[PDB]
Formats: C-alpha cells, sequence, structure tokens
RNA sequence: UUGACUGGGGCGGUACACCUGUCAAACGGUAACGCAGGUGUCCUAAGGCGAGCUCAGGGAGGACAGAAACCUCCCGUGGAGCAGAAGGGCAAAAGCUCGCUUGAUCUUGAUUUUCAGUACGAAUACAGACCGUGAAAGCGGGGCCUCACGAUCCUUCUGACCUUUUGGGUUUUAAGCAGGAGGUGUCAGAAAAGUUACCACAGGGAUAACUGGCUUGUGGCGGCCAAGCGUUCAUAGCGACGUCGCUUUUUGAUCCUUCGAUGUCGGCUCUUCCUAUCAUUGUGAAGCAGAAUUCGCCAAGCGUUGGAUUGUUCACCCACU
RNA sequence: UUUAAAUGGGUAAGAAGCCCGGCUCGCUGGCGUGGAGCCGGGGUGGAAUGCGAGUGCCUAGUGGGCCACUUUUGGUAAGCAGAACUGGCGCUGCGGGAUGAACCGAACGCCGGGUUAAGGCGCCCGAUGCCGACGCUCAUCAGACCCCAGAAAAGGUGUU
RNA sequence: GACCUGGGUAUAGGGGCGAAAGACUAAUCGAACCAUCUAGUAGCUGGUUCCCUCCGAAGUUUCCCUCAGGAUAGCUGGCG
RNA sequence: GAGGGGCACCACCGGCCCGUCUCGCCCGCCGCGCCGGGGAGGUGGAGCACGAGCGCACGUGUUAGGACCCGAAAGAUGGU
RNA sequence: GUCUACGGCCAUACCACCCUGAACGCGCCCGAUCUCGUCUGAUCUCGGAAGCUAAGCAGGGUCGGGCCUGGUUAGUACUUGGAUGGGAGACCGCCUGGGAAUACCGGGUGCUGUAGGCU
C-alpha cells in the first residue's frame, strides 16, 4: 500500500540544506560524547553508514555507549498508545551536542555561588524564578507635544 | 478457538466414549460380596490358614 | 454534568476477610479497635494483614526468621508474621527467640520451644505490646509461588525467560521452532 | 556471473587462510533408506493413491548457486560450503575482462 | 477440487511480497482499481585498498576534417558519471585510469527497520579470529544509501579423530547435533479442470436486474453578449466565439429502501393532472398589400383521428382533418 | 525551489543533582595519561497551575460503523467514493430548530422554590396588552431566522 | 393396425425399463421408499425466561485460501 | 531534628549449576591412554541464590464431547 | 606592520580588473649524476642559489558582481481558536492570538588558534 520502506519521506532532511555541500568539517568529529550526555539527533546526508532513522531525526536523547565511530542514544519513540525507551546506536557525523540543558547548567552554577554569597551577608534573594509579572504602575511623559491623531485612510483600488 | 496463555491440550474423547462408560456403583457391594467370600472360604478350609 | 473522568474512584482494597472463621473474625474485632484508638502503625499493617488472601499471606519458613532476627539490633524483640511459620530442614540449631504468628506448625513449634523459645498469639501479643513495641513483623516470599513464574511477557517474546504451559517437560513438547536457531528461528 | 578457479580463504581446519580449489555443488544420488524415504514408502504402499503434496506451482526461475571450496594443502582435505546470490548464467573459469577493447557489438 | 481483491459478478487488471517521488495537511503515521514509474536481476569486479587524474558543455586555433574523428589552450559548483526506477548524496570524490588483492571468509551476542514491538529479509554499532591493501593513519566482513527475496516436515552436501544404534564388543548402515542448498510469486508458505436452462440448500437488500431518492455529465428546453446573415439594415426572422441557467418525459452515475418476493415489455380499456400552445378565443410584431405564413403574449376551456408493415415503445407510409 | 510562517514534535527546568578526597582496572596509553567503576565526606528553598499515586493477575464484548466544522483525493456532480484532526451519533433522554439520528443549548437519582441557556413573546402557544427607537420596502409570483429543504448570468427614468 | 385390453409372468435403485421426453419405476425421480449410522455438519438465519445497585465499550493494528470468520494489540470489567 | 537495623517487592552489579565457544596451563591413577579431572573469558536454559507445595471445595474462562436451543442440500449401511 | 608551517569557522574569505609590496620567508627560477616517474625532467622525484618581483602570494582600490547584515515591502500575504456573521454560491469581513517573502534602498567585506621568523 504506502512502501514500509527505509529513507522514504526524506527526499528533503537527509539533504545538506543549500550550498554547504562537500566534505564535512572536522570539529564535527572533535567532539567528546561522555556517557548520560545528552546528544539531539539529525542526520545528515553525506555520511552513508550511521544514519539512524527518519523516526528520531529531530529527538533528543542519552548517551550510554560510546563506540570508535559511534554512540548508543537511547530516545522516547512514540509507537501507537505508549511510549518506548529505543537504544539506536548513530554514527557520530548525525548527532551533536544538544544545549537544552546548557541553560540550566549555568543557573546551578550561577546559583549556587549566589546562595552562599548571601548565607555570608544575610539576606532573602529568593532565587527561584518567576514567569513575566504583570507591568509596573509606571508614568509616561508626553513632554511638550501632543498625541498625534491619527485616522483611518479611505479605500482605493 | 484457542485464546491467551494457557495449556495446548489433547483431549481423548474423538470416539464414541459414552457407550464404553464404567460407572463403580457396584464398588460397595463387591467390596462385601468379596468378603463373604473370604469368610465363607476361611471356614471351609477351617484349620488351615487363610491367604493360603 | 461535571468532569470527564473514567470513575476508577472505588478502593478495591479488602474491608473484612471474605474467610467465615469465627477465631479469625475476634482477631478482627480486637485489632480494628486497635487501629483505631491506638495511634499507632503496627496494628494498622497487622489489621490489613488479617484480611489480606491466603496467596497474600505466604508461609515463613524458620530459618529465614533467624535470618531476618539475626541483624543488629534485632536481640530481644519478637517475631510478628500475619501467617504460618514451617520449619527448615536445612538449619541445624535455633536460637531462643520468641515469636508470634497465626498458626506455627507442629514440627516447628517443637524446634522453637526446645531451644527456649516461646510462641505467641496476636491476644497475647496485644496483652504485651499493645502499641507493637519492641516487634520486628515479618513477611514470607508472597512472589515465592510457582504461579509468578509463567508471569511475564509471553515465552515467544525476545528476552522473556517466561516458563509456558506444557502438559508434560521433555524432549518434543515445545523445543523445536521459535525455541532455536536451526529450525526456523531463536526468539 | 564469473568466478575464479581457486579462491584464498578462511578454512576451519588450521584457522588461516591458504587457497581452494573451488568446483560447482551438484545434489546427489537421492539415496534410497533414509527415514522420510523410508516413511513414504510405507506410506505410499497400499490403497489411497498419493498420500502427500507434490508442488506444482513454481515461480522462480534461478537457483542460489553454492561453491565447494576444497583446502588444497595437503593431509587436510577440509570441504566447505558457500553460497553466492542467485544468479542465471554461471561461468566458473573463463574471461577476465578487459576495458581497452574494441568492442563493437 | 474449480483462489483472492473487486464502486454487484464476469472479462480486464494485480492495487496479492516489494522499492522511488507525490498525495500527506513543515516530527513520525495516514486511504482509494489515486497519480508518475520500477522489481524477481546484474557484477571476480561494477567487491576491497592505495595512487594519479577530472566531468557534461562551450569558446578559440590545427593537413584532409564537414554539426560529429584526433591534437592543443582557456572557461567550466557538478549542467557528467556512479549496472539498471526515482529521490538523496559525492570533485586532489563515492566519478576516470592504473597497481595489488578476495573482508562476497570464520564466530557469539546486542541494536535498528516492518512490528503484535513476533519472524523472515535488509541493515547498524561492536567484539574475538584469520587476511587484504597502503609509507602510515587507517579502511575493508559484498555493491554510495533507499528494493532485489522464502518456515515446519522432507532431501542433499559439508563439520568434529563427536553422540546414540536398545545384553556386551567390532564393522557397515541408519538416527542425531551444527549450517549451506533443493520451494512455496496466493511471496507468514494446499496438492487441484469445467458445465448446469434439469438443478438443490443456508443466507444476503453487506450485493446487481424494476420503481422511488440524491446528481445532471448526457438528452431536452431556455436566456445573456453580438462577429455576422438578412439588396441596404446586428437584434422582422435568425445568430457564430463565448457564457449563465432550468427540467427529470433521455441515458448514465451512485447503491439509500426492498432477496421469510412490491408480479417484470407492449397494446387494449379508463380517469385525472401538467404546460415548455399543434389547433380553437382575445390579442401585439413582421422583411404583415390581400391570401397564406412567421415570431411573441393572457390561456390547458375544449379537441388532438381512421389504417398498412412491426411483439414493439419508437419508426415510416396512405388518407382524412 | 533561494527564502519561509502560523499550528506542531523532542528535550531540560535537581539530592538518581552539585562538589571534594581516595582506591581498583587485564581497557586506554609520552605522562600519577584518558575513561569507567568503587569507597568515604560536604552543604537541599530551585517555573506557573492542578492532582494522591504505583504495580500485578484474570478478563468479556467488539474486529459491517456513520455524521458534522476545518484540511484534503478521485469525480461534471451526488444524501457519491476515499483519507487527516476534533467532537458527536451508534449507547442518549431533555429545551429549541413546526417535522426529525448527527444541528443549537444542555447531558438525566426522586421532588419544591428560584434563575437562566439556545430560541422566542399577534393568535394556535407560555411570554412585548412596551403610548419601544431609526430607516428601508408594494409584489397581478411580496417577504419571513445556522444546518435547511429552491435559483443564476443579464436588466429596470420602480424607489432609497 | 408398429391396434386396444384382462389376468398370469419376468426385470429393482447408481439398478431396472425407455419408438429417448433424463421419460417412467405405487400422487415421490437429473437417482425411489422404509429403518439405522444421527441429536450428522453450518464462519449462516431465528430465539434465548426475575428485580435493583455500580462500572462501562468497540467497529482500529498486525497475520490468516483472509474479505458475513478467527487469532493478536487497543478499548472494558472484575480481583487485589 | 537526626541516626540506626532494615520485611516483602522493584531496579542494578557480582557469584553459582547445565549446554556450547575461544584461550590456556596444571593435577590424579583399579593402571599411563586417539585416559580422567580442573582453569580463565563470552554466551544458550522454562535454572540456584534458606523451600511452598499438596489435597479438598467454589467461582470465572477456554477446550473435547449432541454441548445454549432449533434448521439443511447431503454421504453411508441393510432392506421393502 | 605582516609572514611561514599546521589549523578551526568555511564567500564579510569567492570572482573580474587595476595599483603597491621594505626585511625575512614563500615562490618563480637553474640543472638530471643519483632516488624516482614520464611519449615529453612539462608534471611527479631528485642536485642548487645564476637571476626575479613579471606572476602566484599579501595589502589596497572599483557609485563592481555576488556574499553577509539591516530597513522597506507590512502588521501586507498566510494562520490558531470563535460566532444562529455576510453571500445563491465562489469566497469574504470581524473577533481572539501569531506573523512572513521578492523587487526597492542602507551598511560591511574575513575573524582567530598553535609554533617559528622578520620589522
Ligand atoms: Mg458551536
Ligand atoms: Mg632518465
Ligand atoms: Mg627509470
Ligand atoms: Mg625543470
Ligand atoms: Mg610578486
Ligand atoms: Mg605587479
Ligand atoms: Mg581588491
Ligand atoms: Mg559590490
Ligand atoms: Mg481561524
Ligand atoms: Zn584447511
Amino acid at each position: 500500500t504506502n512502501t514500509k520502506g527505509k529513507r522514504r519521506g526524506t527526499r528533503y532532511m537527509f539533504s545538506r540544506p543549500f550550498r554547504k555541500h562537500g566534505v564535512v568539517p572536522l570539529a564535527t568529529y572533535m567532539r567528546i560524547y561522555k556517557k548520560g550526555d545528552i546528544v539531539d539527533i539529525k542526520g545528515m546526508g553525506t555520511v552513508q553508514k550511521g544514519m539512524p532513522h527518519k523516526c528520531y531525526h529531530g529527538k533528543t536523547g542519552r548517551v550510554y555507549n560510546v563506540t570508535q565511530h559511534a554512540v548508543g542514544i537511547v530516545v522516547n519513540k512514540q509507537v501507537k498508545g505508549k511510549i518506548l525507551a529505543k537504544r539506536i546506536n548513530v554514527r557520530i557525523e548525525h548527532i551533536k551536542h544538544s544545549k537544552s540543558r546548557d541553560s540550566f547548567l549555568k543557573r546551578v552554577k550561577e546559583n549556587d555561588q549566589k546562595k552562599k554569597e548571601a548565607k555570608e551577608k544575610g539576606t532573602w534573594v529568593q532565587l527561584k524564578r518567576q514567569p513575566a509579572p504583570p507591568r509596573e504602575a509606571h508614568f509616561v511623559r508626553t513632554n511638550g507635544k501632543e498625541p498625534e491623531l491619527l485616522e483611518p485612510i479611505p479605500y482605493e483600488f | 478457538a484457542p485464546s491467551r496463555n494457557g495449556m495446548v491440550l489433547k483431549p481423548h474423547f474423538h470416539k464414541d466414549w459414552q457407550r464404553r462408560v464404567a460407572t463403580w456403583f457396584n464398588q460397595p457391594a463387591r467390596k462385601i460380596r468379596r468378603r463373604k467370600a473370604r469368610q465363607a472360604k476361611a471356614r471351609r478350609i477351617a484349620p488351615r490358614p487363610a491367604s493360603g | 454534568g461535571v468532569d470527564i473522568r473514567h470513575n476508577k474512584d472505588r478502593k478495591v482494597r479488602r474491608k473484612e476477610p471474605k474467610s467465615q472463621d469465627i477465631y479469625l473474625r475476634l482477631l478482627v474485632k480486637l485489632y480494628r479497635f486497635l487501629a483505631r484508638r491506638t495511634n499507632s502503625t503496627f496494628n494498622q499493617v497487622v489489621l490489613k494483614r488479617l484480611f489480606m488472601s491466603r496467596t497474600n499471606r505466604p508461609p515463613l519458613s524458620l530459618s529465614r526468621m533467624i535470618r531476618k532476627m539475626k541483624l543488629p539490633g534485632r536481640e530481644n524483640k519478637t517475631a510478628v508474621v500475619v501467617g504460618t511459620i514451617t520449619d527448615d530442614v536445612r538449619v541445624q540449631e535455633v536460637p531462643k527467640l520468641k515469636v508470634c504468628a497465626l498458626r506455627v506448625t507442629s514440627r516447628a513449634r517443637s524446634r522453637i520451644l526446645r531451644a527456649g523459645g516461646k510462641i505467641l498469639t496476636f491476644d497475647q501479643l496485644a496483652l504485651d505490646s499493645p502499641k507493637g513495641c519492641g516487634t520486628v513483623l515479618l513477611s514470607g516470599p508472597r512472589k515465592g509461588r510457582e504461579v509468578y513464574r509463567h508471569f511475564g511477557k509471553a515465552p515467544g517474546t525476545p528476552h522473556s525467560h517466561t516458563k509456558p504451559y506444557v502438559r508434560s517437560k521433555g524432549r518434543k513438547f515445545e523445543r523445536a521452532r521459535g525455541r532455536r536457531a536451526s529450525r526456523g528461528y531463536k526468539n | 556471473v564469473n568466478v575464479p578457479k581457486t579462491r584464498r580463504t578462511f578454512c576451519k581446519k588450521c584457522g588461516k587462510h591458504q587457497p581452494h580449489k573451488v568446483t560447482q555443488y551438484k545434489k546427489g544420488k537421492d539415496s534410497l533408506y533414509a527415514q522420510g524415504k523410508r516413511r513414504y514408502d510405507r506410506k505410499q504402499s497400499g490403497y489411497g493413491g498419493q498420500t502427500k503434496p507434490i508442488f506444482r506451482k513454481k515461480a522462480k526461475t534461478t537457483k542460489k548457486i553454492v561453491l565447494r571450496l576444497e583446502c588444497v594443502e595437503p593431509n587436510c582435505r577440509s570441504k566447505r560450503m558457500l553460497a553466492i546470490k542467485r544468479c542465471k548464467h554461471f561461468e566458473l573459469g573463463g574471461d577476465k575482462k578487459r576495458k581497452g577493447q574494441v568492442i563493437q557489438f
């Protein structure tokens, strides 16, 4: 019916984007992945060996195995009525470091150095974040001039 | 015709087994019958030991 | 109308035993009085185990009880089990521990008493320790049943270890295809 | 599909690469007195007719051709089976091809 | 015994196992006898590794030599090639040429794909061997990736100085264990020709042939525009190229109702209804002299026959009006 | 197809974390290198909202569906054929749409008082029996309330 | 007249007899009638008997000579 | 506040037994061998890791039996 | 102020053309006896140091072409959610939120690591 073949709906996503073809740059290979690193999957098109599947392109998993040319990644995959932790072996060119935790690893750094910064000074800094509050009762100035009158323009073709 | 996890069974009832059924309703009445056949024999060989 | 629930909302525990044993009903009337009146959680755990099934109240061998009471600190407390105490043949000597159970077996209660021990019921447990103070309550291995090793994923599933229902263990009984790499596949 | 006459491959007897004499595998004289031939003879015999299925709905046109590698170094004589993906025409020792050819059809 | 799917069935086709682009609605998934095609192979190199090289095309020159022969220089981001269908990918290259080779070998698990998260097939990351190639880093366990294939039972061959051959030995044989092959294309795999109007049963309105219903392509009947025709003169009468509608008296299309039955053509007999008016009443317009016609309007009151051929509906002819 | 939304998909928002010192290794190797594991130690307030959760066994019925917005394929079209998302009908009464499977409101234990939703208030028929406001419209075929149950191009010195 | 007819007699069920219609064989004939195997089989139609309380579906996945049927996952309830 | 011992169960690491595979050396003698036993790593098993079964009763589910009830067109045996 | 060897990001780095280039270097350059490779010491390999900034190479220039970035296009086009909104329809407006792209115009045109040398 609808051709259950690997690399099927990937006319555009296993394609190098535009005017970035050629042999791949070398800092991609000089990336260091350890166990528990949070990596995100993006299959390229130049390297043919370790592309995961189109099910995982765009998703983000965790490293449990490090090999000579690849990395074992456990990702969550949505099958019909449940998710499953699938462990997929992906070569090193199709992954990169996900920055998705690195705004949390900055504010565990600047939180604990600021926690003891008030412990030595005796204050109540309240380092837990709040979402965007309603605006402060401010006081606008209209110094000298007048608010400009605008009116809806007529219709023309 | 089967279902979830169970035994895979071969019941030997594919034959006319209801004409060959044996009901042990006489098995009390055959135990007191073969007791009496031991007693009426034990006094027939009266001095000789029973069970021969 | 109010919400869109699936109506769980009927808790499916036990509020009384299905057993009609009148001695066991007197223990419940002893301990559901204690559970609502003594502010101890010992008498809530003992009371909910008197409700439990014969399956959920497994037996406890006499060698686990002396293995789980030779721990540091347990030397002069009481062994409590809502369930039976069978003995181990495997054990050689028995200490002088103090126990408490529904129904210790005949050989096990001969061996505790020779060694200087003391069997209690839940009646004279309640008069000694009403709060449950100075007790080590134990349980038998409730997944020790043979029933639980047929439970799992499915025998044909890969990495299953699930013991199929065969009418006779042996050669020619569920060993050919789906069990070895030659005859078809191995699961 | 053309394979060469000899081939330097692994032999399981000594655990080395050492050359082999590769020929073609033929099926063989179907022996009497095998267990399923003994069974088919005491089943077919009598009244009842043909007693087992005879396959007639044939579809494939080729076969998986298999080679037999024969370890050439003496007092080893280790034989084994090696398969190839299926082919219609199978040469076995002839005509290595060269690309400087006037080939004209 | 006489396959299945099927806008009823048959014939046709294969949507029956599979791959590419689209449908598909920017993760993935997604149907139709949807669209555009493809597969049951080919390859000892078109596998492997290293080296050197650059392609299609164009410009400008060179004896014959011209659109196309070979030679040279310049430009040349892939417009070439990569066995074949497409899509993706690729330039000191995955393409061309050359030198070596056989990793297209041995072995155990795990993971991915379809998926029930079973199998096959295909694949990925390893590991332990033995090897190839390269100065080396390395790369390599088939083809640049996405397809190219196949259970149980049976058979055959190979493997160990193996296991069993029933009281104990020896030998042949047979059975085993391990993995290759000989197939199931209806491709998770039966062993298979019709005919029935002499026919039978269980059903099915899940499903045709009749009406009715939705639809109006088609058939019909109408308008709007106006290049023209009408001696002249668009519109008395017509009217191309268009374009908007109505009707359910055509035929389809669909499959809603009916398969424990709605009696299926035509004619005869008989009543009513409609108007999109052939005639009769009252009228307006002509390219209306009169006569006769023609085109509109109110209008269904009242009429609309006798026959030959044909089962005819329909047709066609004679005659009356 | 260079560019490229909205909607959408994954992940992270802590003690299973952060840090320090030490020991193991047959892996790695200029290196007391690298990385894994292991032991001991140090300090918990780490988005908003809501909610009690976890897990096992046994298991019936079902495997003809249909509909409506929105997005779509085949088709001239269909109360047609086929998909996507959500709701509903089937399984479901009630108020309204006169009528009704699916529209609109709202879901239902048995009753009294109150108030509304959608819809309405000449009379059938509860409620405008308001001294309701401003205009538009004359039909010899008037118009009259989602789905929805009848119309188009074109035209009018008819009136605004 | 290859005529009509009585009684006697012969042929019997995959058999009989047929100037042939698959006609006729005891109102039964493209295979009689009686009894038994037999309560044969049916994925197909029909029916399936008291009350109240609580929870409450699915018409989709994958495989099948599969398409009016099953098996399997989902959905449910019951027990904990 | 904190600390301690931690049931059952869950997850993980380690070990053990049987089959196979690679790698290796040592040990024993009812008799010195085409003998016996051991090791270290990886794997296959419905295993061990201080036992939970048995018998009896009931309820539910499925299966074989006429199998919830009724229903064919048939096939066969022996007769009239 | 720049370079050489090796690099990272891979056009703000490329492309066409025109100027300038001290000192080190890079290079053109001069030779085949060896090493090696050619139809051809042209390339490739090997011996150098007689000349040269002509080229490459490096700076700078062009109302340059691209490339990068920004306005404008534009709250436009689309779109979430909503209505017993309009319309015979096709389609449309509003509500509640999100929000592009080209022409046209403006500004930039390599940044850096390791190691060594010149000034
Ligand atoms: Mg609504
Ligand atoms: Mg020379
Ligand atoms: Mg030479
Ligand atoms: Mg030279
Ligand atoms: Mg220069
Ligand atoms: Mg110059
Ligand atoms: Mg310049
Ligand atoms: Mg410029
Ligand atoms: Mg919207
Ligand atoms: Zn050999």
